[PDB]
Order: structure tokens, then C-alpha cells, then sequence
């Protein structure tokens, strides 16, 4: 466990269970000044008092801790305490940090209706334009300020996308007799607003569109919509991103076939009209950078999409977090409780993750969240739990663990996934000893010039010794090892010059 | 490693050649090295593909002549070489005249080896080039349209209900016209007497618009001025001043009932007009005068009648839908049919291309058969070629092979006597997939062989087939997903081994980039680079554009990873990480391309260039240099005491064949540093002048061969308590420094998997019958008190031991006790005479190793005696096997092994 040396800081950083000794010079009995670092029963009984030793251990100071509180009318719910702590943990050391998540009741949810605008659609635009007011009532009993916009995609317009024959380009459906309008990759139509008489105008005032190939641009829309806050009108409650569509989706790789080669480059480009006019310039966006956005914007995405395309949509809902799967009617009619059993499936569950841990450190879960006594198992990267109910706190137990040192007090951000709520921890590694028995120059310990930097006494250079006394007397001499046994029995261990026993029996005689 | 990074070459960042990729091409008669890149085309630089050299230290680009020309918008550039030529091919759109489709396939032309052209290909209407019984081998925007104008009479004679029905049948005739036809428009004036412009054709585009505006006319009535409309038709509606299209397809529609009347222009004045070098005209007079007067005179003048098929005289309003059918069999387009199937339409044909020899060519075809994929075997001489895709054998299966993309990327694995074609499905089953193409009889599919595990990470995109030795047949395949995800997109590599017995496929490997980046799109390009790090190995570099994406002042991103070859493969991490921040500034998408394995800088060494998005670098490869080491000590063995000079004579070698580096260590400097006494706590020896053994940097120049002389001393008395009998081991730990700045030619660099350290060791003369070692028999007699007993009856189990040494010296000499952890002592003896040290360790609960430090160089011919008390530690134990073995272990450089067991039995089960 313990093994003898040099000094304090060494002495801590070797193994969490050592004991250093701080003792003034009390190893002046024929005893080397390197052999102070073993556990704690090995140096309590071996001289030294309790105050005259220096065991560091960590620990964890919680700076501001607002209590749960669900607002006054879902207004300002606080659901994750504490909100920042300091934790100094010794290397090798474990640190427990209890983690509390209330679920609170009518907590405000933004909601971005991204449509498809195929011509396989139409009678989902339809639907969709009368319901809006049913989707803002329905919404309206879990929760008391709901928010809806709308966004609509259809493809880059470009070969072998969408047709780009001009008299394809303005009339891209089959029948002249039909309204609709171009193809466009993404329009942000409505913005974040809590009437649905807006939504239901804007909505109207919508027509269906048209491409060449099944798959569709709506990762562009995606893409825009978590990255664009200020023209979509994002607020900091739970966002939810309804994607409804009937077929897949084009990915990054796909652009080169229509001589895209640019990468899509994760910033804003909606125009004052709210189309995405440069789109033709960038690729699709990936799977990974898609994921990345909509964790970063704290944006959970349901995807409501029919029979065929539902696999696909699994895939990618088991590639991104806090994600729902639904399957949408062929006209979008059962879209109101695809979204609440959605929405519910997504509230039911809460998830603890951990920003980034700097090397060396590791992280474990324990989420003790039915009973305050049953708590699952640890060794997880995640505080998973599922089916938590209205008013039902949680908790997460996180272990943290230091191997070497940390040069720079690095932040960890553990916080809820959907939620704009963060735990800020101060990781700082407490790996310098600080006894306060060095002394500078003390007359005590060494002669003349020198300092001991440590608990230790140092040597002066002009002569060796415990005080430079004698410089190869104590050195030297190897009698206070054979001092070492007659009646221990071996129920007790050797001691230096001496023979160590327990269970009623000590000293050399034992 | 290898590359040069302080001194790269770069094209100028004015975008003059704008770099989509870069790759090196060798004409294998001259020798001539070129750096084709490929652009997009712009206002400034038309063509597709230049040729770039390195003069006066520059790389000067210049147009290839004889490629096909973008036309329009760029829509994707190919250029891929071998020692038979360079092939570069274009995306083409061509639009049908007749049709409200598109074709969008690839025009390539074949190069010859020094860029002469050799063939050209476009593959529009494939099946007429399409023979499939061609076995394969495997080694065995202006628009027409068309504008209609109405002329609806509006006189008094016509009474209101009249109007409503002509104003039917317009509306009528309209909307049957916009079922049959789809590009053309229509707009209408008010014949009625006052010459009024309704809805125009600009207006015609939202057909339901101009349906309730043709319903809401109003007629007032004044007097039958036909020339009038005419003119006013001619210099308004028709004009493209409101966006009439100049070679649209015009048609006149005049229905009247009155006879021009009141009129100021004359009728035969407005038709005898210089625009009407060819217009449509049509006059359906319905009404009974023109029928009995001259005014069907009148009509016939009104539109050319050749064989009567625009004159329709009709008697009343009535018949109007009875005639609306011949009235639209004559002026309705038939435009072709929209949504006919896509078989080759959109194949995109040379998407991915791979030369196979002189004359053949393998070509991608992404979108071919609803973007199934496949990929065109082309017969460039011949100009015949086979398609070869999945072949389906149902149309359930048809439609799951859609969109899978194969042909995205195509390879040809070699085999001992074989070839194998290999393609890319990267969103097959949306993981991707590798198809191979394997022949049965006379008809060859593709099959897959090898799948991604995730959604959307684009696998089998990018695939590097790797034949490490260069013996022709490939031995590796490496395959990406570039977009494979973990935090972002960070991508992946997958090696596979080639089994040379069959050609199955073994994921060898699983390749990352750096960690600490979210973002790198790990794999994006790959390349077998040749031989870089002349070992006679390929080599391969995979390039990750986007590390270091998002940085602060623009700053450069994108990096190059470089493996080396090994007989076992690939190396397990990258020698070299060339990141776009320390090559230059501005460097977007660092990695987008590579290619090398040709001389291009004129040094000798292949070199390697690496485009990225609007530029393309160059990098030389630096000579690669093994030194020899060897030291001469004068004594040759220290005796006992020498208090004398050490003489030491190193002697560097150049080992390496790489030629003689050409200004290589001309500039740089080694840098030794002599360990003496390595391991040793106190060391016994060290150098006269301390300033020759911590780092020493000497000029190299001229000649192969660097020899020095120190000297050796030894320290503070060297007293020999210490281990004098042990060899004193020196570390010559030798390091290149190079200079700082551009050199003319490239520096030298130690080879990175030779080991940089030189290992000696000088013999003290141990004194003894051979001065040079000193081995002696370690001989043990350990009796046994009792051999075993059960139940308390054992009380203190004793054993004794006594080691004997009785040969010429025994140096470092160890113990080794192995007894089971049941029984454990609770006394221990040490040997009276002497006072042999002996350091036991504790108890271990495995099989005991008691390694006890007995012997030391001081160990005379005496013997020791070690008495041993066990008793069982609360364990009982059965009848076992091989007893307790207990060995001794000496440290010098003869070994000598002692052995003894002994009895144990003690029936009680
Ligand atoms: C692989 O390529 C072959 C051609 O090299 C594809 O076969 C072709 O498939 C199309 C349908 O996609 C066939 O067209 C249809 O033919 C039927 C009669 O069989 C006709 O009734 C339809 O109206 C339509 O014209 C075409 O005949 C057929 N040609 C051949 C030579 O087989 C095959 O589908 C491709 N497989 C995959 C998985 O993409
Ligand atoms: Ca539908
Ligand atoms: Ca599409
Ligand atoms: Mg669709």
C-alpha cells in the first residue's frame, strides 16, 4: 500500500493511505529520515502524536445552493442543485458529490415545427394549417407558457436534388391547375409565439413544393434552426424541434454528387426574407455535426415520421440524445399526440452528463432516483433515470477521481440534458503538502544555513546529519536495523529496532 | 519524420488556379514529374485541369489543353492517374428540347502518360454504347416555351348572355391547354371596341389567378376594330417587356362575329409586318354573316389558311367545346413525357474512375437506376462498354438497393494472378458498404463484402488499397467514414487484411486521428504515398481537413497523418502530423487531397503534395540516415584499481544506403551524450571533462565516418565497497540537430524506428582462474525435520537450510523460497557465521518468492545456515504435488541453478 519516502508531498502523492509524520526530530533514535511514510496506526503508535501528523484529505465546499423552487407560474423553476462547488480532491482519493433534479411542474417549452414540403405533403399541409390551435391547447395542460413557430424544407436546389429546368423551377409539382411555390432548402416561416391565430395565417398563407429525389434537405433545416437563436426567437426553456417528413434524409457526403464540395460550415446564413438562399454553396451538414448542434442548443428532436421511414429515424434517434421517435399518419392527422407522447417520454426521463473530464480524472454515476436509500449501480458515464414523475426530486451521486496532479483549476459542467440549468464544478487537485512544520532556517532542525521545504528536516550542505551532528554516525550504522522477533509470535509485525504487536500485546517483548 | 514541413511549397492564394485536388503525375519514359490540380470553373480560369512545376523555386501553373470545358456551373471534376495515362472527366449537363427532363452524365477524355490526348468519351444516350456480352476480365438555360394570345370579340352585336359563354369556353380551352401542356403561358385582350390589356403572361403563372380574372370581364361594347387588337396585341402582349420570351412559340386566337368596321388601320397593313416573319395564327368566325357575306374573305385574311387547318367557321357559340378538341390538336405541344423512368439519365457516369490499362477504364455511376449506383467497364478503342451494379433479383430488393450510392468511390484490388474491382456504397443500409464484383459464368454483380456499424459515417467512401512490399499484389485495404461520430464528426479508418489465399478481407486495424478534436473528418482523403521513408515500404497518409476548424484570426486547420509500412502492416500511430498552422497561414481544409511517391523537387527522393480547398502544397522528403556506433577501449578490462586514463575512441558510421545525403549532415550536427555508469546508483567511472559527455554538438560535413577521443576517470577514489565484479555499461545517446532557416536541400533526419542509443560495456577483470568472469556452484543441503503431519500433532513445523559456496566466487547471488501460503512463520534465524546479509521479503499469497538478498561480491567461499519455524496459518491443506522447490539464483553472466525438494504426505484427508 504505503511504501517509505523522501518527503510529505511525495510521501501523499504516492498512495492515498499514507500518513506522513511531522514530528520535531523525533527519529533521533537511529532512524533514517525517509521511513515516516507508511499507513496510520504505523505512525500514531511509532511516536508521534496526533497533532503531529499531517494526513491530507480533500474536500468540497459548496459556493451558492439555491434551494428547488418551481418558480411562481413556471417563471424562474430552479431544478438542478447545487449550481457550483469546489472540489479539491488529493490524487487517488474518492469525492462524492449528491446531485438533486426536481422535476418541477409547468415548466415553459418552446416548440419548432419543421415540416416537409415534397408534394407528398399536401394533404399534410393541410392538416397542419388548421392545427395549430388544437397543438397550443393541447400543450397548454402540461404546461403554462408554450411557445410554437414554423419552418418548412424541401432540397438544395440543384442537380440531381431538385429539377432545375426553369419551367420545373417555378411550377415543380406535376399539374399547373395546383398552387405551389419553389423549391427553397429552408424557410423559417413563423417565429416562437404564443398565439396560434399567427400560426394558423402563416401557415395558410404556406404551399406544398417539390424535388427530384427522394431524400430531402432537412439536416439543413435542422442545422439552421438550432444554430439560428435570434431569428427562430429561442428562449432558455425546453426546446423541442418537431421534424415531420415521409423519407429520408441527405447527409454530408451528398452534396459532391451536385458539385458541392464545401463543407457546411456551422454558422447562421438565413437571409432578412428567413430563406437559406446560400445553401447551394455548403454540403449537408453530418450526422455528427447535426448532433453536436442540437446538443450545444439544448434542443431535443422529435421526429415524426411515417411507417417507411421510421428504421431510419430509430437509427439516428439512438445516434443523438434526448431524441423521440413517432409514427406519423400519411396527412399528419394524429401529429397533436405523436408530440405529447413524445414530449412526455422526453420529460419522464432526466440525464446527467459531464462536460469534459481533464486526464487523469474519472467519473462515475449512482442514480438513486425512487427511494432515499435504493441506488443502482455505479461505473457509468451517465445519471440515467426514467419515469420520474411531476414534483419528484432525484438524486445522482458523482464520484470523482484523481490519478497524478491538475497544473490548472479546470471547470467541469456537469448539467440536465434538455435543460439550460448547469453544475459548475471548481476541479482543483490537492497535491501539495502544506504541514506548516517547515520553518526557514530554523535552529530546530539542520545547522546554520538551509531550510528544511518540508516537514523533513533538510540537510544543510555543510555537514549530514539529522542537525549536521554527525555526518556518517547515523548514516551509516545498520545495528538499528537488527535491533528488529521474540515473542511476537507473528500475529505482529517487525518494527525498526524493535518488535511491533497488536491484540493486547506490545512492545519488543510483546 | 520524412517531411520537410519548414520548407513548403504553396500556389498563390489569388485563387488563379482555385485547387480542388492536386495529385502528381510521372511519364515513366522521361522521368517528368508534374502537380495536375484541378479547379472550378470561373471567369478567370475555364479550363478543368493545369499542370504545375517547380521552377526557380516557384510552382508555375499552366492550362492542359485537349480536356473537356465546364460549361456553366461546376458540377464535379475526376482526374486519376497511372503509368498508362491521366483520365479526367467532367459532370455535363444536357437538357432535352423537347423534354421537361435532364441529362447529367460525365464527358472524359484519356490522357496519354506525357499528357497527349489518347481518347475521348461522353456517355449520353449509354445504350447505344451498352453491349453486356463484352466479358469482364478480374485478371481471368434559355426557355421556349410556348405563348398563346386570345382575341375575344366584344361588340354590341354580342348580347350578355353570349359573353358568358365565350367566356366558358376560354376558360375551358385554357385549362384543358394547361393539362396537355405544361411551358406555355396565355393572355387575352378585350375585343369589344375599346382596346383594353388584360392579364398579360407574366400573369399567367398562377393559373388560378388568371382563371378568375378571365371571369371577371365586363363587356362595354363600341365597334369590331380587329387591325387595332392586332397591333396592340403585336406591341404589347408579345413584347417582352413584361417577360415575353423572344423565341417563344407564338399563336393568335381571334374569335369574332363583326366585320372590321370604324377601324383606322387597315387589316392587311398589320399582317404585311417585318415580326411576323413567322407566327401562329388562328380565326374561329363563329357567326352567320360570314357565312353569307364576303367578310369570310375577311376571315381568311385574318390567319394564313395553307390547308385550312387555322380557319374554323363555325355556326354558333354552341360548338364551341365540339371544336375545342381540333382547335387543340394543332396548337398543343405534346411535350414529352415527365416521369419516365430513371435508368441512365442522371447516372453521373465518371463520378469515381479508375484506369485499368491502356484502353480500359472503370468508371462510377452514383446515380444510375434511382441512384442504386453501379459502375461502366468502358473499352476506350473500342468505345463499348457493360454496365456492372448489384443485379437484383426482384423488384423488392430493386427499390432496397436504391440510393445506395455504389460507385461512389472505385478501386482494383491485385492478386497473385487476378484483378478484382471494388466500389464504395457509402449510404448502402445507411452504414455503407464495399461491393466487390464477383463473375459467375458470363454475368458479373456486385456484391457486398464489407459493411459500416453506423448511421450516416459515410463508410466506404474513400478506399485505399495498400500494397505494402511492391510486389504487385495488394496486401491491405484501408476504408473511411469520415464522418463516423463519437462528440462530432471525427472520422475513421478501417485496415483490412487481403488473405493471399483467397482474398478475404480481416479488419486488421481501426484508425483515429488526435484525440482533443471534435471535429476532424479522419479520413477524408487517403493515398498510398510510395515510399517515403525509403524502406522500400509504402507508406500511407490520411488526411483530416477539418482539425482545428473554428479558430481564432482565420487561422490555418486541417492536418495530414503519415503511417509507415512494416512487414506486419501499417504502423500503430502516425509517424508524422503535418497540422496547416505550421506550414502556412491560411490554409483552409488543410487535407482535403494528397498524393506522392514521385520526385518533383529534383533531390532524388519521392516527395508529396497536399491540396487544400483553393490551394495545393508541396513538401520535399528529406534523406533518411542510420548511424553506427562503436567504442575502442584501450584497457579493455579495468583491473583491480586502475586510477588510470580510460581511452575511448567512438566512431560514428553512416549505416544508411540512402546514396550520400545530399547536403545532409553537410549542415546538420550530432549531439552526443555519454551515460557512463548507466543503472548504478553510485557510479564507479565518469568522464575526465564533463563538458564531452552532457552534450557535445560536432560538425559532420564531408565523409561518413565521425571518430573522437575521451577519456574516462574514475570518481571521488572509487572505493570498491560498491559492486566492483559487474561490467560498467555506457549509453551513447546520440541526436541531429538541424539549422534554422530555408536550406537549399533538405536536412537529414535519423530513422524514427532505429533506436538512438549505442549501448557499451567495459569488463572489470574479476579476479579469478579467467579474468573475466567469476562463476561458482551454489550447493544447499537443507534437511527436513518432519515431512509433513495433521491435527495440532504438527505444532512447530522446523525446516533448516544451509547454502554452501564452494566454487571460484559468487556475485549477487538470490534466494527463492516457494511455499504454499497455508503455513506461515512466526520466528526467523539468520546465519551466525558469517553475517551474510539477507533482505526476505513478506509472505506473498501466491507461489512464495522469498528473493533474499544473500551473497553480494564480498561472498567468500564460507556457507550460511538459515533455520526456518513454520506453523500452518489457520489453513489445512490436502495431499499436493512437486512439494516446495527452493532455487538460487546467481547474477553473473554463467548461471548456475541449484534445485531441492522435498517429502509430504501425511495421511489425513
Ligand atoms: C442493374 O442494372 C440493370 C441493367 O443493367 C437493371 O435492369 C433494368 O431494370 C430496369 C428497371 O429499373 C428495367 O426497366 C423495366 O423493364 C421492365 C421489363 O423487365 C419494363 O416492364 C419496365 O417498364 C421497365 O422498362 C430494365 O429492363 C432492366 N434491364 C435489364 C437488362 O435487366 C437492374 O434493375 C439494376 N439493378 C439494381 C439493383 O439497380
Ligand atoms: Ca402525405
Ligand atoms: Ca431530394
Ligand atoms: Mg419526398
Amino acid at each position: 500500500s504505503c511504501q517509505p519516502a523522501p518527503s510529505c508531498q511525495k510521501c501523499i502523492l504516492s498512495h492515498p493511505s499514507c500518513a506522513w509524520c511531522k514530528q520535531l526530530n523525533f527519529t533521533a533514535s537511529g532512524e533514517a529520515e525517509a521511513r515516516r511514510c507508511a499507513r496510520r496506526e504505523e505512525l500514531l503508535a511509532r511516536g508521534c502524536p496526533l497533532e503531529e501528523l499531517e494526513e491530507p484529505r480533500g474536500q468540497q465546499e459548496v459556493l451558492q445552493d439555491q434551494p428547488l423552487s418551481q418558480g411562481a407560474r413556471g417563471e424562474g423553476a430552479t431544478q438542478l442543485a447545487p449550481q457550483r462547488v469546489r472540489v479539491t480532491l488529493r490524487p487517488g482519493e474518492p469525492q462524492q458529490l449528491q446531485v438533486r433534479f426536481l422535476r418541477a411542474e409547468g415548466y415553459p417549452v418552446d416548440l419548432y415545427y419543421l415540416m416537409d414540403l415534397s408534394y407528398s405533403m399536401k394533404d399534410d399541409l393541410e392538416r397542419v394549417r388548421q392545427l395549430g390551435h388544437a397543438l397550443l391547447v393541447r400543450l397548454q395542460e402540461v404546461t403554462h407558457s408554450v411557445r410554437i413557430g414554423f419552418g418548412s424544407f424541401v432540397d438544395k436546389t440543384v442537380l440531381p436534388f431538385v429539377s432545375t429546368v426553369p419551367s420545373k423551377l417555378r411550377h415543380p409539382c406535376p399539374t399547373r391547375l395546383e398552387r405551389c411555390q419553389s423549391p427553397f432548402s429552408f424557410h423559417h416561416v413563423l417565429s416562437l409565439t404564443g398565439d396560434a391565430q399567427a400560426f394558423e395565417r402563416e401557415v395558410g398563407r404556406q404551399s406544398v413544393s417539390g424535388n427530384l429525389d427522394s431524400p430531402e434537405g432537412g439536416f439543413d433545416a435542422i442545422l439552421q434552426a438550432a444554430l439560428c437563436q435570434e431569428q427562430i426567437g429561442w428562449r432558455n426553456v425546453s426546446r423541442l424541434l418537431v421534424f415531420t417528413s415521409d423519407d429520408t434524409f441527405h447527409t454530408a457526403g451528398d452534396g459532391k454528387l451536385g458539385g458541392i464540395f464545401m463543407p457546411s460550415d456551422g454558422h447562421c446564413h438565413l437571409d432578412s426574407n428567413g430563406l437559406y438562399s446560400r445553401s447551394t454553396e455548403f454540403d449537408y451538414p453530418s450526422v455528427g455535426q447535426v448532433a453536436q448542434a442540437l446538443s450545444a442548443a439544448n434542443i431535443q428532436p422529435i421526429f415524426a415520421v411515417t411507417s417507411a421511414a421510421l428504421p431510419v429515424y430509430q437509427e439516428l434517434s439512438k445516434l443523438i440524445p434526448k431524441s423521440a421517435v413517432g409514427e406519423l399518419s400519411e396527412d399528419s392527422s394524429n401529429v397533436v399526440q405523436l408530440i405529447m407522447d413524445a414530449y412526455n417520454s422526453l420529460s419522464s426521463t432526466v440525464t446527467l452528463e459531464h462536460s469534459s473530464l481533464p486526464p487523469g480524472v474519472h467519473i462515475s454515476y449512482e442514480s438513486q432516483c425512487e427511494g432515499p436509500e435504493k441506488r443502482e449501480g455505479k461505473a457509468e458515464d451517465r445519471g440515467q433515470c426514467n419515469h420520474v414523475r411531476i414534483n419528484q426530486t432525484v438524486t445522482f451521486w458523482v464520484s470523482l477521481q484523481a490519478t497524478h496532479c491538475l497544473p490548472e483549476p479546470h471547470l467541469l459542467r456537469l448539467r440536465a440534458l434538455g435543460f439550460s440549468e448547469e453544475l459548475i464544478v471548481e476541479l482543483h487537485t490537492l497535491c501539495d503538502c502544506n504541514c506548516s512544520d517547515t520553518q526557514p532556517q530554523a535552529p530546530h532542525c539542520s545547522d546554520g544555513q538551509g531550510h528544511l521545504q518540508c516537514g523533513v528536516c533538510s540537510c544543510a550542505p555543510g555537514r549530514l546529519g539529522r542537525l549536521c551532528e554527525c555526518s556518517v554516525a547515523e548514516l551509516s550504522s545498520p545495528d538499528l536495523e537488527s535491533g528488529c522477533g521474540p515473542l511476537c509470535s507473528g500475529k505482529g509485525h517487525c518494527q525498526c529496532g524493535r518488535c511491533s504487536c497488536s491484540g493486547q500485546s506490545s512492545g519488543h517483548l510483546c | 519524420f520524412n517531411v520537410d514541413v519548414a520548407r513548403p511549397w504553396l500556389t498563390p492564394k489569388g485563387g488563379a488556379p482555385f485547387v480542388l485536388s492536386s495529385l502528381l503525375h510521372q511519364d515513366p519514359s522521361t522521368n517528368q514529374t508534374w502537380l495536375l490540380v484541378t479547379s472550378p470553373r470561373t471567369k478567370r480560369t475555364p479550363g478543368p485541369l493545369h499542370r504545375c512545376s517547380l521552377v526557380q523555386d516557384e510552382i508555375l501553373c499552366h492550362p492542359v489543353e485537349h480536356v473537356p470545358i465546364p460549361k456553366g456551373r461546376h458540377r464535379g471534376v475526376t482526374v486519376v492517374r497511372s503509368h498508362h495515362g491521366v483520365l479526367i472527366c467532367i459532370q455535363v449537363l444536357v437538357r432535352r428540347p423537347h423534354s421537361l427532363s435532364s441529362e447529367l452524365t460525365g464527358t472524359c477524355s484519356l490522357l496519354g502518360p506525357d499528357l497527349r490526348p489518347q481518347a475521348q468519351a461522353n456517355f449520353f444516350d449509354l445504350e447505344n454504347l451498352l453491349d453486356p456480352d463484352a466479358r469482364v476480365d478480374t485478371g481471368d438555360e434559355e426557355e421556349a416555351g410556348t405563348e398563346i394570345a386570345i382575341i375575344l370579340d366584344g361588340s354590341g352585336s354580342i348580347d350578355p348572355p353570349d359573353f358568358q359563354r365565350a367566356k366558358d369556353f376560354i376558360s375551358n380551352m385554357m385549362r384543358n391547354f394547361y393539362e396537355k401542356c405544361f411551358e406555355c403561358n396565355f393572355a387575352l385582350v378585350q375585343y369589344g371596341g375599346v382596346i383594353q390589356t388584360e392579364f398579360d403572361l407574366r400573369d399567367s403563372q398562377d393559373v388560378m389567378a388568371s382563371l378568375a380574372r378571365v371571369q371577371n370581364i365586363t363587356q362595354v361594347g363600341s365597334v369590331t376594330k380587329t387591325a387595332s387588337a392586332m397591333q396592340h396585341v403585336l406591341d404589347s402582349i408579345f413584347t417582352s417587356s413584361h417577360g415575353s420570351r423572344r423565341k417563344a412559340s407564338k399563336v393568335m386566337v381571334v374569335l369574332t362575329d363583326g366585320g372590321i368596321f370604324e377601324d383606322p388601320l387597315n387589316l392587311t397593313t398589320v399582317i404585311n409586318s417585318p415580326k411576323m416573319q413567322g407566327v401562329e395564327r388562328f380565326a374561329i368566325g363563329v357567326g352567320e354573316e360570314f357565312k353569307s357575306a364576303r367578310t369570310a374573305r375577311e376571315l381568311n385574311l385574318i390567319a394564313s389558311d395553307p390547308d385550312e387547318t387555322h380557319a374554323f367557321k363555325v355556326t354558333n357559340y354552341m360548338a364551341l367545346d365540339g371544336l375545342l378538341s381540333k382547335l387543340r390538336y394543332n396548337i398543343i405541344s405534346m411535350e414529352g413525357t415527365v416521369g419516365d423512368a430513371l435508368h441512365y439519365q442522371l447516372a453521373q457516369i465518371g463520378f469515381s474512375a479508375q484506369i485499368l490499362d491502356e484502353r480500359q477504364v472503370l468508371l462510377g455511376a452514383v446515380g444510375a437506376f434511382d441512384w442504386s449506383g453501379g459502375a461502366l467497364l468502358y473499352d476506350t478503342r473500342s468505345r463499348r462498354g457493360r454496365f456492372l451494379n448489384q443485379t437484383a433479383a426482384a423488384a423488392a430488393d430493386a427499390e432496397a438497393a436504391q440510393y445506395s450510392y455504389l460507385g461512389y468511390a472505385v478501386a482494383v484490388l491485385h492478386k497473385t494472378c487476378s484483378l478484382s474491382y471494388i466500389a464504395g456504397a457509402p449510404r448502402y443500409k445507411h452504414h455503407g458498404a464495399v461491393f466487390e464484383l464477383q463473375k459467375e459464368g458470363r454475368e458479373a454483380s456486385f456484391l457486398p463484402v464489407l459493411e459500416g456499424e453506423q448511421m450516416g459515417s459515410y463508410f466506404g467512401s474513400e478506399l485505399c488499397p495498400v500494397d505494402i512490399d511492391m510486389d504487385g499484389s495488394t496486401d491491405f485495404l484501408l476504408v473511411a467514414a469520415p464522418f463516423y461520430h463519437v462528440h462530432g464528426e471525427e472520422g475513421r479508418v478501417y485496415v483490412y487484411r487481403l488473405s493471399e489465399q483467397d482474398g478475404s478481407f480481416s479488419l486488421a486495424r481501426i484508425l483515429s486521428g488526435h484525440p482533443g478534436f471534435t471535429n476532424a473528418r479522419f479520413g477524408f482523403a487517403m493515398a498510398a504515398m510510395g515510399d517515403l521513408s525509403q524502406d522500400k515500404l509504402t507508406d500511407v497518409a490520411i488526411g483530416a481537413p477539418l482539425e482545428g476548424f473554428g479558430a481564432d484570426d482565420g487561422a490555418s486547420f486541417g492536418s495530414v497523418y503519415i503511417y509507415n509500412g512494416h512487414w506486419d502492416g501499417l504502423s500503430a500511430s502516425p509517424s508524422q502530423r503535418i497540422r496547416a498552422s505550421t506550414v502556412a497561414p491560411g490554409l483552409q481544409y488543410f487535407g482535403m487531397s494528397m498524393a506522392g511517391g514521385f520526385d518533383i523537387s529534383g533531390d532524388g527522393l519521392a516527395d508529396i503534395t497536399v491540396g487544400t480547398l483553393g490551394q495545393a502544397v508541396v513538401f520535399r522528403s528529406r534523406p533518411v540516415v542510420r548511424l553506427k556506433v562503436s567504442m575502442a577501449f584501450t584497457p579493455s578490462a579495468l583491473p583491480i584499481g586502475f586510477n588510470g586514463v580510460v581511452n575511448v575512441r567512438l566512431c560514428f558510421e553512416i549505416s544508411s544506403v540512402t546514396t550520400a545525403s545530399e547536403s545532409g549532415l553537410r549542415e546538420a550536427l550530432l549531439n552526443f551524450t555519454l551515460d557512463v555508469d548507466v543503472g548504478k546508483q553510485r557510479r564507479r567511472l565518469q568522464c575526465s571533462d564533463v563538458r564531452s559527455c552532457l552534450g557535445c554538438l560536432r560538425e559532420w560535413s564531408s565523409g561518413s565516418q565521425l571518430c573522437e577521443d575521451l577519456l574516462l576517470m574514475p570518481t571521488e577514489g572509487e572505493l570498491c565497497e560498491e559492486d566492483c565484479f559487474s561490467n560498467a555499461s555506457v549509453k551513447v545517446s546520440y541526436q541531429l540537430q538541424t539549422p534554422e532557416g530555408q536550406t537549399d536541400h533538405p536536412q537529414p533526419i535519423l530513422d524514427r524506428y532505429t533506436e538512438p542509443f549505442a549501448i557499451f560495456q567495459l569488463p572489470y577483470e574479476k579476479a579469478c582462474k579467467n579474468k573475466l568472469f567469476c562463476v561458482a556452484e551454489l550447493q544447499l543441503a537443507t534437511t527436513v525435520s518432519q515431512q509433513e503431519l495433521v491435527v495440532g500433532l504438527t505444532k512447530e513445523l522446523t525446516l533448516n537450510i544451509n547454502l554452501t559456496n564452494s566454487g571460484e566466487d559468487s556475485y549477487m547471488t538470490s534466494m527463492a523460497l516457494n511455499y504454499p501460503r497455508n503455513l506461515q512463520l512466526k520466528r526467523m534465524q539468520k546465519p551466525p557465521s558469517p553475517n551474510i546479509q539477507c533482505d526476505d521479503p513478506q509472505p506473498v499469497a501466491s507461489v512464495l518468492i522469498m528473493n533474499c538478498r544473500i551473497g553480494h561480491p564480498v561472498l567468500k567461499r564460507s556457507s550460511a545456515h538459515v533455520s526456518v519455524v513454520w506453523q500452518l496459518e489457520e489453513n489445512a491443506f490436502p495431499n499436493r504435488t512437486a512439494d516446495i522447490t527452493v532455487t538460487v539464483t546467481n547474477s553473473n553472466e554463467r548461471r548456475s541453478l541449484a534445485n531441492e525438494t522435498h517429502t509430504l504426505q501425511f495421511r489425513h484427508g
